RNA sequence: UGGAGAGUUUGAUCCUGGCUCAGGGUGAACGCUGGCGGCGUGCCUAAGACAUGCAAGUCGUGCGGGCCGCGGGGUUUUACUCCGUGGUCAGCGGCGGACGGGUGAGUAACGCGUGGGUGACCUACCCGGAAGAGGGGGACAACCCGGGGAAACUCGGGCUAAUCCCCCAUGUGGACCCGCCCCUUGGGGUGUGUCCAAAGGGCUUUGCCCGCUUCCGGAUGGGCCCGCGUCCCAUCAGCUAGUUGGUGGGGUAAUGGCCCACCAAGGCGACGACGGGUAGCCGGUCUGAGAGGAUGGCCGGCCACAGGGGCACUGAGACACGGGCCCCACUCCUACGGGAGGCAGCAGUUAGGAAUCUUCCGCAAUGGGCGCAAGCCUGACGGAGCGACGCCGCUUGGAGGAAGAAGCCCUUCGGGGUGUAAACUCCUGAACCCGGGACGAAACCCCCGAGGAGGGGACUGACGGUACCGGGGUAAUAGCGCCGGCCAACUCCGUGCCAGCAGCCGCGGUAAUACGGAGGGCGCGAGCGUUACCCGGAUUCACUGGGCGUAAAGGGCGUGUAGGCGGCCUGGGGCGUCCCAUGUGAAA
C-alpha cells in the first residue's frame, strides 16, 4: 500500500518541502518552517558526506515521493520510459506527470497528492466520456479530465474550485470552470513543472 | 539443384568405382581466419576411367550402395601425383603414431 | 549441519534443513539448519531474524 | 471392459485370411510357371502366366499387393520367363509374351 | 484433407479468431498452411471482420472444404456470391 | 542509443591475481506476514507402482435378425400370428483406431535446424477432366440344436441377407513384357501379344441426391538421399570380413547389401577415427555494450517411447498408448482346475522429494471422427476451483489538526525525539444491501428459387445474475530484510573470545554503532529475506579482449614431415571475398 500516514515527515526528510498535503503542508510548514530538517532523534546532529550515488538514491526517492506512487511503479514506468522513444530524463518526468491523479490535482480539483489520488481512484474523473478510477492511467493529447454529474454538487470540490478561480492552470492544463473540465492539451516539459529533482540522476541511478 | 564439386581422385583400387578427395575451406564463425578442410566422397565410374590424381567434377546421384554416394559427370585434370603424394604422406603419418 | 545459533533443542532428528554456507568456523559449516522446519521453531523469544529464527508474530496482547 | 477394438482384430483376422490365401496362390502359380518354362515347353506356362497375370491383378485391386508392387511382381515374373525360354527352348506362343 | 477453419488466440475472456486455411490433421491453436482473414464474434472493434476472398477463391477452386462458422463467413463475404 | 565498480595480500606503495559482493532473472523452495481483482503458470524427483469414474466412436442412404411397443393387417375368427413399425440389442457391413494425446527414457543421430535432389516414391476422406455401372455364382455370422466352465469366454452342428468374396465379361484408360522415336539415372510417346473393372442405396422415380468402377491433374502429409551445422574425455589411437565394391537375385511405394549367393581387396582415422561418459533437436529464452555464455518446461514445428524386448497383422497410412501374438517381470481375481490388467490419456491414491492442484460443469462457441440431414462420442476445446509461484492494477483514507498533549526512547535536567503522527474535526466512501442486467451466437435448420448464388423466419449459454449499469452506505489488514566499509541509515542497557552474527574483511577476550534487546531512522510494502540453479561484473580461457627477463609459463638443443602462412611484375581464372536481383526463412 502507498505508504501514507505521517507524510511530510518525508518533506523534512529531504530537507526540501514537497507540498504533499495542501492547506497545511503548504501553509507555514510542510512540517518545515516549524522545524525543517530530516527526522529521527538524530536529524539535527550535524550532516555528513552522503556519497554521490547515495544522494542520487535520495534524489530518486525525492522524485518518487513527490509523485505519490510506490517506487515499484515509479520504477515500472521508468522501465517503460527507457523502453520507447523520448528524451530519457525529461520525457520520464513528463511521463510521471502525465498521470490522471496529479492531472486532477494540478487542475486544482484537489489540494495535494493524497486527496488527488484518492478522488481519482474514486472514479470521479470522466475523461472523454467515461469516469475512470485507475490512478496510474495516463491520458493522451486531445483528451479531457471531467468530473461526474452529482460530483458537481460536492463540498470541498466546490470549495476547491472556489479558491481555485484566479489561479492560472498549467500551460498544457486547460482550465474550464464553466463546463467543469480540464483539457489535457500538449505534453509538458521540465520548464512546465519544476521540482527539486534531477532527471539524469534518476537515469544514472536506475540505469546502472 | 544437384550439388556437385570437383575433386582429386584418390584410390582407383576399387573396381569400376573410385574414391575422391573433395576439398573446401571456410573462415571461423568466431575466429576470423579461413580454414582448409578435407572430406572424401564416392566417385562413380561404371566404365573405369579415373586414376591416381584425376581431378574431376563429381556428382551426388541416386544411392548407389553402402555410402556409395556421388558419381562423376566430367573430368578436369590428371596426374595429380603431387597432391596424391601429400595424401599418402598424411597416411604415412597415420602409420607413424603408436600408443602400443 | 550447523544451526541458527542461540536457542536449541534438536536432540537427534529435527529434519535439519540442509541449507548451505561456511564460515571461518567448523571446517564445513555447509548446509545449515533452519528452525521452524520439522523442529526448533527459533529462539525462545526472538525480535528480528524470525525469518529463520522460528518465532511468528510477537502478539504481546496489549 | 468394453471397447469395439475387438471389431478390429475380428475383421482383420478375415482380411489376413484373404491376403494369406490369395498371395500364396500368386507365389505358387509364379513357381509352376518358372518350372515349366525352365524345362523347355512354355505354352502351358504362358497360359499359366496368363492365369498368373490375372492373379497379380487380383493382388493389385485388393489390399494385398498395392498397385506398383503388383506391377513389379508382374514385371520380374514376365522378365525371367523370356530369357529362360531362349535357354534351350524356343518361344513360340505368346500371351504376356511380346515378339 | 485441406479445410478452412478458425484459430482463436488472445486470453481468458477477450476472444478473436484467426480465419485461416489448413489441413484436416492440423490442430486448432496449432499450425496452418496459410492464413486468410480474421473474425471476432465479440464485436468490440469495428474491425471485427476481414476475409481475404482472393486466396479463398484459390483454395475453393483447388480442392478444399469449408467449416460451419465458415458457412456464415462465406455467405457473408461474397465468397459464395457470383454477381451476375 | 549501448559498457559505474568495490573489499580483501603491506609497516607503506605498486603490479599480477584469486576469492567475495553489489545485479538481473526462475515451472521454484524455505521461513516470517498476508486484503481485492486480471492474465499466466503448476510432478523440476521414480520412464516407481496404482482403486475407482470417463477418455473412440458413428452410420438403417449397405443387410438380416432378436425382442419391447402400436394401428392393429392375415387367419370367417381361432392359437396367435402378421403388414406397416418408434424403438432397442448385438451381429455381418462401412469409416476414425496411424488425428486428437502425454513424457523424455533412449538417441551424438541423415534425429533435429537447415538448402535442395527424387530420371528412385506413396498419398484415403477432397476440386476438374474422360470412359462408364452386362450377366452369374458362393460363404460366414446374428439367429435355431447340444456341450465346458467361476468367469474369461470357449467347442461343435444347422440357415438367411448384403455397398460381403469370386466368376466370362464391357475396356477411354492403366500394367508388364521385346522392339522402336525423343530423352538422359527408371522422363514421354509408340509397333506386337495377354490381364483388370464397377455397387448399388435412396426418392418428389424417367431425373437428381449419396456412393461405385478405370485413369490423368491439383490440393495435402510423409518415405528415401545428399549438402550443412551439431556436448565432452588424447589418461578414448587405431577401427572393419556385411566388412569397401561390383555382377546377378529378394524385398519396399521404391534408390540402395537392408537380406541370399558369387566374387576383387579394399572402407574410416590426429580435418580426432574407435571407445566411453553425457544428451531429445528447434522457432526460441535469460544475461552481457557486444562477442558470447547458459538454456529448450507452458506454446509451435520435427523426433522418439508406450511397464522392458522381440513381433508381425490389418491397411491409404503403424510396428500401432485405451488392436493382436510371444518372452520377461509385476500386481491382482478364483472354487486355486484357470484367468486378467498398464493413469508417459484425464481427475484422483500411494512410493518419492524442500516443494508442483479439483476424484467439478457444457459440447453453448471453435476443432476432430462418423451420418443426406435431424444428430452422436469427444477429460480436444471452452469455463469455474486451489497455491502470493510470476507479472499487472488496487483500498486500509482524505482535509483541519500542538512550540508538539500524554504513552514510550534520551539526557549536561534546559530539553530533544517519536509525529500532524494521535485524539477532537468535517469530507468522501472498500467491504457490504436492494434493483435491473450482459457481449461471448448465428451459422446449422425448414421455407421461394434449382438442392446453385441470393432472400426470410425460427432454434441454440457451461460459466451465472458473474461482468457491468442505478441507487443506500460502513474508515474499513500491515507487515519483511536492515542501521560495521562494499550499501542508505545510531543512540541506550545487557551480554563479556561466553552466549553469538557473518557473502567478503571480521567483529565481542567486562563502557560491543557487527551479538541480543529497546526508541529512532534506511530500504521495500501485499509483500521481505534465505538457499539453490543460470548469465554478468569475470577483460578471471581475452575474437573484439590477455599473456611467457624476476609474479603462473619457452620445449635442454638442432632435424624434418604434414600444416600454417608467404618477395617484385604482366596477363588469363573468378575459388575465398565485395556488390544488387532473387527463393525461403511459417506462425508466435
Amino acid at each position: 500500500g502507498r505508504y501514507i500516514g505521517p507524510v511530510c515527515r518525508l518533506c523534512r526528510r529531504e530537507g526540501v518541502k514537497l507540498y504533499l498535503k495542501g492547506e497545511r503542508c503548504y501553509s507555514p510548514k510542510c512540517a518545515m518552517e516549524r522545524r525543517p530538517y530530516p527526522p529521527g532523534q538524530h536529524g539535527q546532529k550535524r550532516a555528513r558526506r552522503p556519497s554521490d550515488y547515495a544522494v542520487r538514491l535520495r534524489e530518486k526517492q525525492k522524485l518518487r515521493r513527490i509523485y505519490g506512487i510506490s517506487e515499484r511503479q515509479f520504477r515500472n514506468l521508468f522501465e517503460e520510459a527507457s523502453k520507447k522513444k523520448g528524451v530519457t530524463g525529461s520525457v520520464f518526468l513528463g511521463l510521471l506527470e502525465s498521470r490522471l491523479d496529479n492531472v486532477v490535482y494540478r487542475l486544482g480539483f484537489a489540494v495535494s497528492r493524497r486527496q488527488a489520488r484518492q478522488l481519482v481512484r474514486h472514479g470521479h474523473i470522466t475523461v472523454n466520456g467515461r469516469r475512470v478510477d485507475l490512478p496510474s492511467y495516463r491520458v493522451r493529447p486531445g483528451d479531457e479530465i471531467a468530473v461526474a454529474e452529482k460530483s458537481r454538487n460536492l463540498e470541498l470540490i466546490r470549495q476547491n474550485l472556489e479558491a481555485m478561480k484566479g489561479r492560472k492552470v498549467g500551460p498544457w492544463l486547460s482550465l474550464d470552470v464553466e463546463g467543469m473540465k480540464g483539457k489535457f492539451l500538449r505534453l509538458p516539459d521540465r520548464e512546465d513543472l519544476a521540482l527539486p529533482v534531477n532527471e539524469q540522476l534518476v537515469i544514472e541511478f536506475y540505469s546502472r | 539443384p544437384k550439388k556437385v564439386l570437383t575433386g582429386v581422385v584418390v584410390s582407383d583400387k576399387m573396381q569400376k568405382t573410385v574414391t575422391v578427395l573433395v576439398e573446401r575451406q571456410f573462415p571461423h564463425p568466431l575466429y576470423g581466419k579461413v580454414i582448409k578442410r578435407s572430406k572424401k566422397y564416392l566417385a562413380h565410374d561404371p566404365e573405369e576411367k579415373y586414376k591416381l590424381g584425376d581431378v574431376v567434377e563429381i556428382i551426388e546421384s541416386r544411392p548407389i550402395s553402402k555410402r556409395k554416394r556421388f558419381r562423376v559427370l566430367r573430368l578436369v585434370e590428371s596426374g595429380r601425383m603431387d597432391l596424391v603424394e601429400k595424401y599418402l604422406i598424411r597416411r604415412q603419418n597415420y602409420e607413424s603414431l603408436s600408443k602400443r | 549441519a550447523y544451526i541458527p545459533g542461540e536457542g536449541h533443542n534438536l536432540q537427534e532428528h529435527s529434519v535439519v534443513l540442509i541449507r548451505g554456507g561456511r564460515v571461518k568456523d567448523l571446517p564445513g559449516v555447509r548446509y545449515h539448519i533452519v528452525r521452524g522446519v520439522y523442529d526448533a521453531a527459533g529462539v525462545k523469544d526472538r525480535k528480528k531474524s524470525r525469518s529463520k529464527y522460528g518465532t511468528k508474530k510477537p502478539k504481546e496482547a496489549a | 471392459r468394453n471397447l469395439s477394438a475387438l471389431k478390429r482384430h475380428r475383421q482383420s483376422l478375415k482380411r489376413r485370411l484373404r491376403n494369406k490365401a490369395k498371395k500364396s496362390a500368386i507365389k505358387t502359380l509364379s513357381k509352376k510357371a518358372i518350372q515349366l518354362a525352365q524345362e523347355g515347353k512354355a505354352e502351358e506356362a504362358l497360359k499359366i502366366m496368363r492365369k498368373a497375370e490375372s492373379l497379380i491383378d487380383k493382388a493389385a485391386k485388393g489390399s494385398t499387393l498395392h498397385k506398383n508392387a503388383a506391377a513389379r511382381r508382374k514385371s520380374r515374373l514376365m522378365r525371367k520367363v523370356r530369357q529362360l525360354l531362349e535357354a534351350a527352348g524356343a518361344p513360340l506362343i505368346g500371351g504376356g509374351l511380346s515378339a | 484433407m485441406v479445410k478452412i477453419r478458425l484459430a482463436r488466440f488472445g486470453s481468458k475472456h477477450n476472444p478473436h479468431y484467426r480465419i485461416v486455411v489448413t489441413d484436416a490433421r492440423r490442430k486448432r491453436d496449432g499450425k496452418y498452411i496459410e492464413k486468410i482473414g480474421y473474425y471476432d464474434p465479440r464485436k468490440t472493434t469495428p474491425d471485427w471482420l476481414k476475409v481475404d476472398v482472393e486466396r479463398a477463391r484459390y483454395w475453393l477452386s483447388v480442392g478444399a472444404q469449408p467449416t460451419d462458422t465458415a458457412r456464415r463467413l462465406l455467405r457473408q463475404a461474397g465468397v459464395f456470391r457470383q454477381e451476375a
